């Protein structure tokens, strides 16, 4: 319990609790300026990675299912030794140079997806 | 060198104005810090302090005949007249003329003259003087 | 059998990176460190701890300490940005020797040197007298001048501030989270084991030091050393100590304050008549203590250089005063103590109180900058503090005496090392919130 | 007006025989700068007074060395070291305090 | 049109008509004084918004959750509450809001789990 | 239950907070910069019916920002300008005679000191006439000087710390600035005609900015404000406290017509490189004092009209006396404000000198101008204030005065009251009467028969 | 994304629409330090005016959302298929942003409706 | 039977604003405050757009405004550190220069003294330095001032700075573009047919040049004039060239620095002696290069006047020396060159270098700034100096009687028109990612 507290814990453990680091991503002198670019900085991080999420198919969803195919030669593991053996970080070392083509890849998924409901919703 | 002399009447009559010319040389009252003295001495008595005039025009007097001195100068011939009214036959006696200057020295940083103090400094020079008789 | 990409938003992934952190102290006129507008911290911060998780820390590297240096220079010159300049007082001194109540160790130390110094008034000037070490003056060619009259101007520090070490605290900003390595014998450079994360730090003093670490953060459970290589005779190998010794620094001499008008609205507070007798100042540690701390510290040493060599403390090598002396701040007052005694003994295998003489110096350079000085302002009456020293600051000499006789003297001209002796348990991460992992689940065609 | 006094009257002094002129003020003349201002004049037989000491301590241009002042507040002595058989006289002293400035009874000279 | 803050006066049923006026107006020393406020108000909308994007009402300005409603809360019967104001309401339920609040994150993490594993049968 | 929670995001409600409030003008002047942002041309006041909001003064922290902001502006516009360092000379002064009056008997002094020029070795004999309110004697010892004597003086501020002058290109004219609250703020206008210091307003109405908001300075009386509606208000903390000061707003305004007669000249001369010093020049013409014409019906009538509202706080059978300031420096006993470019200090006790029992003409008020000026109360940071050639006007509205209770008396008897005023925030707590800013929360949760549909 | 940042600009607006990622995607990507903070602090606001103006209608998550609100023929008056094959989406700017306002003022009403619709709805499931 | 409004978000429209743009360097102190300024990209690749057309303006965009602003903040923020000449001000005893003084040098400089301060404000020193004729006024062996001393007093340049000119590249933030135009026959206004989009702006370089423009890019395909209103004359003529010719400015004078102790640590820099011979400075270009250079103007200039038309070519019209001669830096050394040999010919309709006389100038007050200012400190050694010359700025004379005769001479008016011949292709832009088009879509209601 706490923020990051579920670290040690296993993929499946952690993904239980997500809303104790969601809520923690906001939270004359040198101070003040210091503290501002700080403040300006944190909340455009929080702005790149949420319009990141949202221009794919999850918009304000933590748990979210997409029906992009997984390709076994990213990891070539299966599902129980994952999520009940391995941590999220030993997860992020894995695919650490493999997350900018899954990422790439996720948003034309949704392009198509959007043009297919779109192009179905106007036939009637 | 700096050299005062005085010159007046050596015999004035009661009752009547007694004005004193002092000459400057060596030096000039327009100078930012000079001031000319005045001192008379009765016969066989000690020194006294009558008038004094500053660069600035300041006149000083002393409190029991500031009613009797006038004191007045200029800055063309360069000379110091006193004046004294109502002249009694006890005011007998030499009268002197002393300089004194309040030392001011100049700044090597800024280009200002400065003083330590506003006053005097010591009666540097002092005059011959003459002898004044009030008598009929 | 289907696999499919997820996204899982708020997942505990960490990365490391560098950020501002933010500035946290107590709501308890002045100070030269972070003031009344740097933002209050927590009554309770919270302190998570982390299992099955063993971060890489690594000191001497983090970004922590660097930025500790700097926002510490940029409050120090801000402070000392709106006070009195001190640049009319380069004129000569006509200085002599004090003989009132002398000693024989003060003698010569302190010069009582007169001088024509302007007033309030453009066109008037004042002679004025001052009493000055002889440290922080020069001749000329009886006529002296002060030691950075030929170089920058110094800033009197003004006396309202004060230099009292207020323990700070750098909270990380949002999206960034701070780890402390709970583990009690962890070294400088290894994978902690024991790593619990915290929103903010505890309270760093930002006392500054040359070769004692004072009012540091004592060790949890015995004498740790840490170094970026132990082999090596260089990078300034520090120790840090588990139990504190007292040291007892003191200015005997009952000095008094005047005020002298520089310049209008400007004064210059200078040195008046001493009451009472002259005395040189010192720092009183007591043989006993030391001498067991330095025991402790000859057995941490061992286990690192192998048993059965014998080691020697000696004195400082040479150099100018900041890295020769044992500098620091005391009352408000700088110090300069000759800690020869401490570091002065032979420890052979299978085996009340030492005075230091101090000096105390007005003008200084604080830091390693010559075009910012700053001229400490006398502050009068008895100067006396009660300290702990954590740590020392060792140097190794080079040599090829087959691993025997290692010869250990204080040094560590660097602030940076003072500052990552609390600092160590710390670091900065970034918080990436999003992840991807595969599950049998297929979003709805709608 | 501040009222100088002198002492002795008369003093009379062999040659090589120190002498010392006691001096008070009613005032204390110190100046608000730390200034203390007091001269000393000497007036030889038939000639006009000249400036001896100035300042109490500050001693004039070209006047001989045996000659010296001292004191503060409100008590000043002129020290004479040697009294030669040229020194004879008549000694007064001068407060530059305040106007109008007021000189002491004088004291004379005279070889035993 | 009421206009910006008007129906505050108004009923609950009212002012919950025109509540999209208030929603779309909450986006040298006067230079950092300018900064320093807009930065501020930036980082209290998006703090606001998360809140709510956390649960179920990302993008959903009126939105009915599941949760139960404690009736220890208001202790308040429904058809009165509608038709006093918001004003007057706010100041009852500050100290169930928290509570509510906290309630209302737990079913929507849990509500994500099940829609997750329900997902997983086909 | 069959009822659940609903959550709405744009719900209106209000919660006290701080927060940062923006100008806005209608638009050198340096005092008020010209950056910022122009206000809007038609400015929406929204009417909040149905709703009653607890107003407070004397807590609110737009009055404490506006002071903390006029004094960052005053700064910020003597920053730039030339710092009077050199003028801290022994200055060889003497009294003015020509066409001098009997009022006017010492109150110039002619000042005659040297001067540095654009180049450091060389230097200057400028003269210069300043007021006798900005000039002490040096060595006051050394008495008996002659009659016609020139004495040694010193600034003021020589001895205390040495400040700049204003500049003659910037005006210290009060140009109305209106402060607007950022986003998720509002302002909340309290629009009541009988609105009483602390209170629940009957009708508010929020508004995104202020009105126009000038910023007077003055200790006394309040120049240039905002009158009341219909009646004169009366407002302090504790009415049975005599330590507060008790405001008081007008109605009507009376008109002070303020001038000074002296046909003064400007006169500048090149104090170092790129620096110069506006020295007062020779006066041409007579020389009298500058005062203030209020009429003696007008305030009459006023002050009976506050002696009226007096009557119920107080018992209506009171006797009402009004006597002047009880002493101090002149920046808090007489009525100090600016009067274009040249500061005033009127004396004010002429106005109240008068008892009232429960049964055209003008009266002039003596003024003194004064060089040097604090401006803040402060210690260390004054301003010097350049002369203005030719003659000055000014015609102003007393809209308010700054009153302190006498307390002491017993049995309901010898009520006076003196006129006061100490920090500068009580001379725009007459202004921000009307506002206070509130912190909106558009999140709010209710109950309703709903719940999520299981998809 | 192989064509670009802006890369459709020219191209019709039915080839440009199935690209438009990468134009949402690069919307966030001392006195010099005040103004870069001011610029990002001004680049934030853009973004979040136009979000949440997208977010009250009922396009909060999608780049390509439809509304339920009837085209006026008058806005256009031509015919579909030369809008979406030969026009681009510069040009088509020109064309409506003459009463766009109204157009956006129409896509709040049209929520609102819809979403006191959807709450009555949900009354007794 | 009808359509939907759908929303589309992203769509590549754009809208013409204002926008303050970001510096970015390659990163390799600076003048210009390289490190105080966001690295560049390594490879700004560019997006070619086809089928679109944009309304380009030059003298109207903002870019120009806001570089000028910026170039002129960088100027005073590096020059903030430097030390104040405040104390120079005072009388100097000037006489002119021996060692077998030249007839064009002749009075030109002059070998000034004046009595300067020590380290100690109390001594005072006789220092001598050699001062320009530009640099120093008389006053009414004689007296001598410097010409900044009614004005401001000027703070000199610290020598640990270069003026050499960093390009700097400017790109817009995030939620703008910056358009460039690629077209080789592109207008001073107008539609561009070749418009690319790229993140960041080439290299411009931040030279200061009041006649001719050095070190500019060059056209492609020939000399291009550009001007707001070629009928007016009032508004300046930029001409850019294809081919450029090279100078050659040096400084023959071999002058050593004298470094002067004026006060606590700062120093002024002065003109010690000529150890070598005393020579005018000369700039050199040749003679056919610039013949050829000019014979391509007046081609591509006829269109804009007719082809029988009769242009000459006049020297500056007269009034101020900073704005009538050719104004650069080379090494330091500021130059003023009279170019009357250069524009000094008349073209009909159908040993070998031109040598140009240059004035050094010390105390040179950039830009149109009167109050602030600078001091160049002396460079020591033989200054040699080569460039290129891409780009002239004309103005033509009133009247235009008979419609032939018509006189060019050179311009000079405000550094922007140098920066506006470099910023020509660029043009920011903001986009708009919201869009509104109909389809038969329908959103399906529950
Ligand atoms: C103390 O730090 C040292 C490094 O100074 C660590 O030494 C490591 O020792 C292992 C032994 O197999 C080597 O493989 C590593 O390369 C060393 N590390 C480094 C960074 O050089 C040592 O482990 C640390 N001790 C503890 C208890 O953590
Ligand atoms: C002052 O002390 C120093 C140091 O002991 C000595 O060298 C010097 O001679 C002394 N000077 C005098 C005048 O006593
Ligand atoms: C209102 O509330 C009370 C208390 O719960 C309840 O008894 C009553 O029936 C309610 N009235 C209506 C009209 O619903
Ligand atoms: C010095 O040169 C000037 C012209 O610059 C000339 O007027 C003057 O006569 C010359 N003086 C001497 C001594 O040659």
């Amino acid at each position: 319990l706490g923020f990051l507290g579920a670290a040690g814990s296993t993929m499946g453990a952690a993904s239980m609790t997500l809303t104790v680091q969601a809520r923690n991503l906001l939270s004359l002198t040198v101070w003040g300026i210091k503290q501002l670019q700080a403040r300006v900085l944190a909340v455009e991080r929080y702005l790149r990675d949420q319009q990141l999420l949202g221009i794919w198919g999850c918009s304000g969803k933590l748990i979210c299912c997409t029906n992009v195919p997984w390709n076994s030669s990213w990891s070539n593991r299966n599902l129980s030794e994952i999520w009940d053996n391995m941590t999220w970080l030993q997860w992020d070392k894995e695919i650490s140079n493999y997350t900018q083509i899954i990422y790439g890849l996720l948003e034309e998924s949704q392009n198509q997806q959007e043009k297919n409901e779109q192009d179905l919703l106007a036939l009637d | 060198l700096v050299t005062l002399k005085e010159s007046g009447p050596a015999l004035v009559t009661p009752t009547q104005t007694l004005t004193l010319t002092c000459t400057l040389s060596g030096f000039s009252l327009t100078t930012t810090g000079m001031r000319v003295n005045w001192i008379r001495q009765a016969p066989g008595k000690a020194l006294e302090w009558l008038a004094r005039i500053d660069y600035n025009e300041a006149r000083f007097y002393s409190s029991s005949l500031k009613t009797r001195l006038s004191i007045s100068t200029d800055a063309s011939k360069n000379q110091v007249v006193l004046r004294m009214t109502n002249m009694a036959p006890v005011d007998t006696g030499t009268y002197y003329c002393a300089r004194s200057q309040q030392h001011y020295y100049e700044d090597a940083y800024t280009f200002d003259w400065y003083y330590f103090h506003s006053r005097d400094n010591g009666l540097d020079s002092w005059g011959q003087g003459v002898v004044v008789t009030v008598s009929s | 059998e289907n696999l499919w990409v997820t996204v899982y938003y708020g997942v505990p992934v960490w990365k490391d990176a560098e950020t501002t952190l933010f500035c946290a102290s107590d709501a308890k006129k002045h100070n030269v460190w972070a003031t009344h507008a740097c933002v209050p911290t927590d009554p309770n911060p919270q302190e998570i701890h982390l299992e099955n998780v063993t971060e890489e820390f690594n000191m001497w590297k983090n970004n922590m300490v660097e930025q500790m240096h700097t926002d510490i220079i940029s409050l120090w010159d801000q402070s000392l940005k709106p006070c009195v300049k001190l640049t009319p007082l380069c004129v000569t001194l006509q200085c002599t020797n004090v003989t009132n109540n002398i000693t024989d160790d003060m003698r010569g130390e302190l010069k009582n040197c007169s001088f024509n110094m302007t007033t309030e008034l453009r066109d008037k000037k004042q002679k004025v007298y001052s009493l000055f070490y002889r440290l922080d003056v020069v001749q000329i060619n009886k006529e002296y001048r002060l030691i950075n009259c030929n170089t920058s101007a110094c800033t009197q520090a003004c006396p309202k501030v004060s230099f009292e070490p207020i323990p700070i605290h750098y909270c990380a900003p949002a999206g960034f989270a701070i780890l402390k390595c709970k583990d009690k014998k962890f070294n400088g450079t290894g994978p902690c084991p024991s790593v619990s994360t915290v929103q903010c730090t505890h309270g760093i003093k930002p006392v500054v030091s040359t070769q004692l670490l004072l009012n540091g953060s004592l060790a949890e459970e015995e004498v740790m050393i840490r170094s970026e290589n132990i082999t090596n005779n260089a990078k300034n190998i520090l120790v840090q100590f588990n139990t504190p010794v007292q040291i007892n620094c003191t200015r005997p001499n009952n000095n008094t304050r005047k005020s002298i008008r520089i310049g209008p609205g400007q004064a210059f507070y200078a040195t008046g008549d001493i009451i009472g007798d002259i005395r040189q100042a010192h720092c009183n540690v007591s043989k006993a203590t030391w001498n067991e701390t330095l025991g402790k510290v000859v057995k941490q040493l061992r286990k690192h250089f192998g048993n059965n060599t014998i080691i020697r403390f000696a004195n400082s090598s040479g150099g100018d005063l900041e890295v020769t002396t044992h500098s620091f701040n005391c009352g408000g007052e700088f110090f300069y103590c000759n800690t020869s005694g401490l570091f002065n003994s032979t420890w052979i295998s299978n085996t009340d109180s030492i005075t230091l003489p101090c000096r105390i110096k007005q003008i200084i350079n604080m830091w390693q900058r010559i075009g910012q000085c700053m001229y400490a302002p006398p502050i009068q009456g008895v100067i006396r503090c009660v300290s702990n020293i954590t740590g020392l600051i060792l140097t190794r000499d080079g040599g090829s005496t087959n691993s025997t006789t290692e010869t250990f003297r204080p040094g560590g001209g660097d602030m940076r090392d003072n500052w990552r002796s609390e600092l160590y348990k710390y670091k900065v991460v970034k918080i990436e919130p999003l992840g991807v992992a595969p599950t049998r689940c297929k979003r709805r065609v709608v | 007006d501040i009222v100088m006094t002198q002492t002795p009257l008369s003093l009379p002094v062999t040659p090589g025989e120190p002498a010392s002129i006691s001096c008070r003020s009613s005032q204390s003349l110190l100046d608000s700068d730390g200034y203390t201002h007091l001269s000393w004049y000497l007036q030889k037989p038939g000639q006009s007074p000249q400036l001896l000491i100035s300042l109490v301590s500050n001693r004039a241009s070209g006047v001989p060395d045996r000659f010296s002042g001292s004191g503060s507040g409100t008590d000043f002595t002129l020290k004479l070291n040697r009294v030669e058989a040229e020194d004879v006289g008549l000694y007064y002293c001068m407060q530059g305090l305040q106007t109008p400035y007021t000189f002491g009874q004088g004291t004379k000279v005279e070889i035993k």
